[PDB]
């Protein structure tokens, strides 16, 4: 959108971020209570690995191996731990300008035992105001 | 209430 042409764009993304829990029955040598498993994805199965360059799951500085990378889907880790956080959630866009990552700081909750599973959704909707036409063509396959 | 404890 230049002033002296006659057309804008503006595309949105649906992005789907959701984590699972449950108390394993069998607790873990060091303790962890419960088996999680947390993902970001597109809804009924869209493939965003045409926009999507890499998933990176910022986890509670109690694991090893914190800094999770996913670079193909599925973006998920799965893991067993003890209590609940907050874990920051970044997806880098297959664009070379800024926009190229967007953050968010995901509710990792785990349910008592006793209590049903926890199956948890929140979906998330992204504005790209005119974009390059080949990350414009990325986001528009998916 | 129905969840866990927190972590930080």
């Amino acid at each position: 959108r230049g002033s002296h042409m006659a057309s804008s764009c503006a595309v949105q993304v649906k992005l789907e971020l959701g984590h699972r829990a449950q108390v394993r029955k069998k607790p873990t040598v060091e303790g962890r209570t419960h088996d999680w498993m947390v993902f970001v994805r597109g809804p009924e199965h869209s493939n965003i690995q045409h926009f999507v360059e890499k998933v990176v799951f910022h986890l509670h500085e109690s694991f090893p191996r914190p800094k999770r990378v996913c670079k193909d889907p599925p973006y998920k880790v799965e893991e067993s731990g003890y209590a609940g956080f907050i874990l920051p959630i970044e997806v880098y866009f297959k664009n070379k300008e800024e926009p190229r990552k967007v953050r968010f700081d995901y509710d990792l909750f785990l349910h008592l035992e006793g209590h049903p599973p926890v199956n948890h959704l929140r979906c998330e909707k992204l504005t790209f105001n005119n974009p390059t036409e080949d990350f414009r063509r990325k986001l528009l396959k998916a | 209430t129905k969840q866990t404890a927190r972590k930080s």
